[PDB]
């Protein structure tokens, strides 16, 4: 039995040290692919283009209200999913 | 049965070498 119970205490030990260090390293791989996910994604964002900038003159009921944006001038437009 | 918990713990230590050697492998990739 000596043996048996000297072998498995000893596993624990080497296990629980091993599990911290997997912590740490499990730890350290999740900060840097959440970072490299980050930068994925802003990169796809910032294919997109700018959008433009207007003011709105008279709300003319849902999906139309008018606008009007530097010189391209004044434009009825359908509003998104918001 | 000790012999089983024995065993399953020496199991225990395989699978966290694999685990560490991954994470290395996974930690260079991700660095790169």
């Amino acid at each position: 039995r000596q043996y048996y119970l000297s072998k498995i205490e000893e596993l624990q030990l080497i296990v629980n040290d091993k599990s911290q260090n997997l912590r740490r390293l499990q730890a350290q791989r999740n900060e840097l692919n959440a970072k490299v996910r980050l930068l994925r994604e802003e990169l796809q964002l910032l294919q997109e283009q700018g959008s433009y900038v207007g003011e709105v003159v008279r709300a003319m009921d849902k999906k139309k209200v008018l606008v009007k944006v530097h010189p391209e001038g004044k434009f009825v437009v359908d509003v998104d999913k918001n | 049965d000790l012999y089983s918990r024995y065993k399953k713990l020496q199991q225990e230590l395989e699978f966290l070498e694999v685990q560490e050697e991954y994470i290395k492998d996974e930690q260079k990739n991700l660095k790169k």
